[PDB]
């Protein structure tokens, strides 16, 4: 997956 | 990259959403737009749900996922990430499984089956493929157009973000 945490 | 791709494969998935198109005197069905599954509905293989998964570090997070198999002797889901990176199956209690809907709710038609403004969702946070606490801010006015929605984010001195764009394929109850 690909969490806000790391998107941001 | 990996990025384009899952970033694609949202788009893929919000765009070929079927529209619920009833003729006078249908209902819009379970799982069209905001319309709730049916009680004790099970999802079939293949499905798209949001997924509360338990890191290895206890960090949960609610996912972009997809039904692999559902076992009636243990009354436990099979579900797979829909990211590649996602190496793990992950086994899950029903509680812990949201169908994602099955067709768009067309507002010109069937508003009923819409999330009301100020409405508490889980909602997919762009460039994720995870949900998150929002409120509706605006819904669609015609089938193409997204969601508008309010997340909680503490950054903000509000406790919200901007109106952010979500597709009706994700957006779900909270």
């Amino acid at each position: 997956a690909r969490t806000k945490q790391t998107a941001r | 990259g990996r990025r384009g791709v899952l970033m694609t494969l949202l788009q893929q998935s919000a765009m070929t959403l079927p529209l619920w198109i009833g003729k006078p005197g249908d209902k819009p069905p379970p799982l069209c737009g905001a319309i709730p599954a049916s009680g004790d509905y099970v999802a079939r293989p293949g499905d798209k749900v949001a997924a509360r998964v338990k890191a290895v570090d206890g960090d949960e997070q609610w996912i972009l996922a997809e039904v692999v198999s559902y076992s009636h002797a243990t009354n436990k889901y099979e579900v797979d990430d829909i990211d590649e990176e996602g190496k793990e199956r992950h086994t899950l209690s029903r509680r812990r499984v949201i169908p994602l809907p099955q067709w768009k709710a067309n507002p010109e038609t069937d508003p009923e089956a819409l999330f009301q403004k100020e409405q508490l969702v889980l909602a997919l946070y762009p460039q994720t493929t995870c949900f998150y606490r929002a409120l509706i801010h605006a819904p669609p006015q015609r089938p193409q157009d997204d969601y508008s929605v309010l997340f909680e984010d503490t950054s903000y001195a509000d406790g919200y973000s901007p109106p952010l764009n979500v597709a009706q394929r994700y957006v779900v109850a909270c």
